[PDB]
């Protein structure tokens, strides 16, 4: 900071350092708070019970990054516990990791995804690309059918969705005639 | 003109397949940390449960895109451990082993072509914040990049499957279960496909093979060699990563404000007069919200465009051989190999090219004694001296034989019918 | 569209008539003005949101159009564009808003393994099969349709020759019926 200086500002202008007054030293400010929560749940009528994966935080640090101590002890338990659980994307809180594969019922991201089963929680685990399935091979070796079966498939695709038809007047304007005459300027846009 | 030769050339076509899921935060990006904006903000919180569920709509829809694009078949077959495909070498394109990942040769020449600059441990943003990352700076006004569901290992796990069910089973494993049969015998149907009969195939299968290995050598030196070929994914990341920065660089607006700064406004103002003020502020914040999340709705259809283009040949070309023309690669279609790319797919298609041609005289008909003889399939082909029925896309001349044509009426009202004798065995 | 008229945009209310019974038309035409550019603007939103939404349903009916006129209409040699096997007939079904097609197609059943060999070399000329593959169940061979187990005995008339049997890698020996 040159001596004529005292408020450092980044592109989107908020101030982010300032020079102490009293003591001569620059400190920075950082939000305290930060995005990248995100709440798994089954859907309610089912249960209440929910985890919570914090992103690209180690769960070690996930106190300090969210301020835990500050928060209310309902938090406190999404905070750290015995359900830990560390993903590529980040780490998980309140969901039990098992080895086994499933499909994927609540995607989580980088291949985890959630799901509600049994006592009942909620388990975490990598999801499966299908059975596994080697096939022979032979350089004089081939496979024929000797029977069939005639399958009917259903795809449905929508067509159309439904025609709508806007009043600019009667939606800005409900029934007084100033704004009507106020909004005659605006017709340009409202015909658009 | 016929042609008397064939190249089986491998062409490179990169398609996207999804972009960055992306998540925007309404109350830490217009109204940072302050109680007071955020009180101010209730009152359009239903503009942002608007914009929220857009956002939404879009990260779900990309993960769709790479499901309706990678999972056609839910049966992870496995490369059989003795690669003996009548000299066919896929090396390059089949997993390697030796790697932490499953990721073919091509494949790691792909991901090392694309930059993709973006994961960012929070808490690294915490340290040294003197550098100025972008990263960190969306980070701290809410704009966090959610990871896509399918990883990239399970995306080449997914692309492994497909290439080893089209090398050991060819097109049946589309239709249902896989069927076992010699590479040779599916590439002697394939050629078959494109009209040519299978006999030029066991007559020529070294020289194919040894076109093929060539084919996909020059494959490999060109992805090394420079990479603007992925420019269609490195944009698609770009771009993302560009309009993050615009809306960042958007804070710094006054939108007729006193400041552009909240806490400026409510330092020197109070609350008597910074409501307005911060009104202002959170409308101009909020349409510029919108534009992103408007934009971003633009280029997920647009993705979703090339994502469903990506689907139909993977399921046209790569489960299936394609009779459309120059659907899938220049030439006449015979096979095609997925790989798997950052948030993209690209298709190796290799096709049947005619090389050689030859002039030669014909005519569309032979009167053996009255009668017109037409031929079954090929066409009437004289090197001067004599005449022989010969295929349409390769120069495999036969003498004219009464089981190679049929007979139709006298042969006067044909226009171009010459005089010749066919062999009657 | 409805809910987003209870927001102020900057004006003292979000209901005109409070403002004009509050203020004269000196100062509620400011006011009022506000709660105009507010709403176009969340008309205009709203119009945008439409348009997406009409795009995306358009490439939905052009991809129904396409289906009616390839699969109904007519039997698709594209793989999986309707269903999954190979396609035989498909019928319509008109749904609220949407189509609905049956696709029934031909999915082969019963697996059974068979040695095979590219070709026949009968008396030093190679044999190729027309339309089939050669299948031995261990002791002789047939010529065999690809989709469906039909085997025949091999004939002059099933298969093809063409030069000499030296050539093909995994040629195999047998004799050919010549009627
Ligand atoms: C081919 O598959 C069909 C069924 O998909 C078989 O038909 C069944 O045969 C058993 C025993 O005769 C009957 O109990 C079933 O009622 C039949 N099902 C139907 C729908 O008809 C048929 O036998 C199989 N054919 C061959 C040669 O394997
Ligand atoms: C068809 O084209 C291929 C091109 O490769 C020809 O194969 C080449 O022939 C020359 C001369 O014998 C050799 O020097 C090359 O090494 C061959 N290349 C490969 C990959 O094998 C082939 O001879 C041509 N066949 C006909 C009938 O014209
Ligand atoms: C298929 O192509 C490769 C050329 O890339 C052949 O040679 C191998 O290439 C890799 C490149 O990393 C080397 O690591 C191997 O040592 C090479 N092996 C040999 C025997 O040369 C490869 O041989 C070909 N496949 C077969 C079965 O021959
Ligand atoms: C092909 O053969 C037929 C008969 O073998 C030829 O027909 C003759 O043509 C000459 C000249 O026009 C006539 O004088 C004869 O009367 C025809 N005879 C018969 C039986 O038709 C025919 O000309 C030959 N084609 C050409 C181009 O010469
Ligand atoms: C298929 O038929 C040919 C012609 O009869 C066989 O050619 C010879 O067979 C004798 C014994 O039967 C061998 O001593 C010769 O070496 C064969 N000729 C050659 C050039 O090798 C041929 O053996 C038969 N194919 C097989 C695999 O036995
Ligand atoms: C007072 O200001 C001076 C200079 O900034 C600083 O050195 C000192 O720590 C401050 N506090 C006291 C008690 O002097
Ligand atoms: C967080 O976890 C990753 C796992 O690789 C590790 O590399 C990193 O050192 C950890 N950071 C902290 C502060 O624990
Ligand atoms: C699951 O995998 C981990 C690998 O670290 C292992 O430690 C653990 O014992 C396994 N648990 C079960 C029930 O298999
Ligand atoms: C075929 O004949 C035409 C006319 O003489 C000539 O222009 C052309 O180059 C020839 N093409 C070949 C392959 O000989
Ligand atoms: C045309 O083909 C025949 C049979 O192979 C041959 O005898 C004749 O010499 C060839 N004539 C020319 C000009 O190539
Ligand atoms: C082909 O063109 C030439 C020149 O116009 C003409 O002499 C000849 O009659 C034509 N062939 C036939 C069967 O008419
Ligand atoms: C065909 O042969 C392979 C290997 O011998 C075997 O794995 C497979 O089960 C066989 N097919 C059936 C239907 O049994
Ligand atoms: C194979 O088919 C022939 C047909 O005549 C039959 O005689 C023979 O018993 C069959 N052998 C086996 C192992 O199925
Ligand atoms: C086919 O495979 C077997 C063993 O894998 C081998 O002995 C034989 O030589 C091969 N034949 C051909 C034509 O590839």
């Amino acid at each position: 900071f040159l001596p004529f200086q005292q408020f450092g500002r980044d592109i989107a202008d908020t101030t982010d350092a300032v020079r102490d007054p009293q003591t001569l030293e620059i400190l920075d400010i950082t939000p305290c708070s930060f995005g990248g929560v995100s709440v798994i749940t089954p859907g309610t009528n089912t249960s209440n019970q929910v985890a919570v994966l914090y992103q690209d935080v180690n769960c070690t640090e996930v106190p300090v990054a969210i301020h835990a101590d500050q928060l209310t002890p309902t938090w406190r338990v999404y905070s750290t516990g015995s359900n830990v659980f560390q993903t590529r994307a980040g780490c998980l809180i309140g969901a039990e990791h098992v080895n086994n594969s499933y499909e994927c019922d609540i995607p989580i991201g980088a291949g985890i995804c959630a799901s509600y089963q049994t006592s009942q929680s909620i388990i975490a685990y990598t999801m499966s690309l299908g059975a596994e399935n080697s096939v022979a091979y032979s350089n004089n070796s081939i496979a024929i059918p000797t029977n069939f079966t005639i399958s009917v498939t259903t795809e449905i695709l929508p067509v159309s969705m439904t025609k709508t038809s806007v009043d600019c007047t009667m939606y800005i304007c409900g029934d007084s005639t100033e704004c009507s005459n106020l909004l005659l300027q605006y017709g340009s846009f409202c015909t658009q | 003109a016929i042609p008397t030769n064939f190249t089986i050339s491998v062409t490179t076509e990169i398609l996207p397949v999804s972009m960055t899921k992306t998540s925007v935060d309404c109350t830490m990006y217009i109204c940072g940390d302050s109680t007071e904006c955020s009180n101010l903000l209730l009152q359009y919180g239903s503009f942002c449960t608007q914009l929220n569920r857009a956002l939404t709509g879009i990260a779900v829809e990309q993960d769709k895109n790479t499901q309706e694009v990678f999972a056609q078949v839910k049966q992870i077959y496995k490369t059989p451990p003795i690669k003996d495909f009548g000299g066919f070498n896929f090396s390059q394109i089949l997993p390697d082993p030796s790697k932490p990942s499953k990721r073919s040769f091509i494949e790691d020449l792909l991901f090392n072509k694309v930059t993709l600059a973006d994961i960012k441990q929070y808490g690294d943003c915490l340290g040294d914040i003197a550098a100025r990352d972008l990263i960190c700076a969306q980070k701290f006004n809410g704009l966090t990049v959610l990871p896509p569901l399918l990883t990239d290992e399970m995306i080449a796990q997914y692309t492994s499957a497909l290439l080893a069910g089209t090398i050991t089973s060819g097109w049946t494993f589309g239709a249902g279960a896989a069927l076992q049969i010699p590479f040779a015998m599916q590439m002697a149907y394939r050629f078959n496909g494109i009209g040519v009969t299978q006999n030029v195939l066991y007559e020529n299968q070294k020289l194919i093979a040894n076109q093929f290995n060539s084919a996909i050598g020059k494959i490999q030196d060109s992805l090394s060699s420079t990479a603007s070929a992925l420019g269609k994914l490195q944009d698609v990341v770009n771009q993302n990563a560009q309009a993050l920065n615009t809306l960042v660089k958007q804070l710094s607006s006054n939108f007729g404000a006193i400041s552009s700064v909240l806490n400026d406004i409510l330092s020197r103002l109070d609350k008597c007069e910074a409501e307005v003020q911060i009104d202002r502020l959170i409308t101009g914040r909020l349409q510029s919200l919108q534009t992103y999340v408007t934009q971003q709705l633009i280029r997920a259809a647009e993705i979703r465009a090339s994502a469903n283009l990506a689907a139909t040949k993977m399921s046209e070309c790569v489960l299936g051989q394609s009779k459309r023309v120059d659907f899938c690669g220049k030439g006449y279609h015979l096979m095609s190999f997925p790989q798997s790319a950052p948030h993209g797919v690209v298709f190796l298609h290799v096709t049947y090219v005619p090389a050689q041609e030859k002039n030669f005289t014909t005519a569309p008909a032979i009167c053996h004694d009255g009668k017109a003889h037409f031929p079954r399939e090929g066409v009437f082909v004289s090197n001067g001296t004599h005449w022989f029925v010969t295929q349409r896309n390769f120069y495999e001349p036969q003498i004219i034989t009464t089981d190679n044509t049929f007979v139709s009426g006298n042969c006067d009202v044909v226009i171009g019918i010459v005089n010749n004798t066919v062999y009657d065995p």
